[PDB]
């Protein structure tokens, strides 16, 4: 019966989903995340843009449009660590985005 | 401030509300039985025949 030890620190470990497929070949390619300027609202904690640039196309993730995904709001989304050295599965906050490539307008 | 990538994660844990213990009962509760209807007491013959 394996066991670990819940240690909640307190930082957005940033998840991504790509509306094209599995990333499976990491390289060469960009991330920025570009959040919201005023925080006296609760929009600096909620408004986010995720910017993943590769040398062929594009890709724009956000929090607030038509196209967010609601696994965020009606689901938390925490991300595991297990360090099994001293047998602790400490455990930050995450958030998931699902970036559409970026063409014309 | 690059954002690198990691690996695949190996499992996922789904926390969740339980179950709803000790809700029902171990016996049942059924609607009791309508009864059999009863020969009411005192019935006696009424009618005596004429003349």
């Amino acid at each position: 019966l394996p066991s670990a030890r819940w240690q909640y620190c307190g930082q957005r470990a940033v998840l991504v989903q790509f509306s094209n497929g599995k990333l499976q070949s990491p390289g060469n390619m960009r991330f920025t995340l570009y959040e919201n300027k005023d925080s006296t609202n609760p929009r600096k904690r909620n408004q986010r843009i995720l910017a993943a640039e590769t040398d062929r196309l594009s890709y724009v993730g956000n929090n607030f449009g038509t196209g967010a995904l609601k696994c965020n709001t009606l689901c938390r989304h925490f991300v595991g660590i297990l360090n099994k050295t001293s047998g602790q599965m400490e455990v930050y906050d995450a958030e998931l985005f699902n970036m559409q490539p970026l063409f014309s307008d | 401030g690059g954002l690198t990538c990691a690996s695949a994660p190996q499992g996922t844990l789904r926390i969740l509300e339980g179950p709803q213990q000790s809700l029902s009962g171990s016996p049942l509760q059924p609607i009791p039985a309508s009864p059999p209807p009863q020969i009411p007491p005192g019935l006696r013959p009424r009618f005596c025949a004429f003349g």
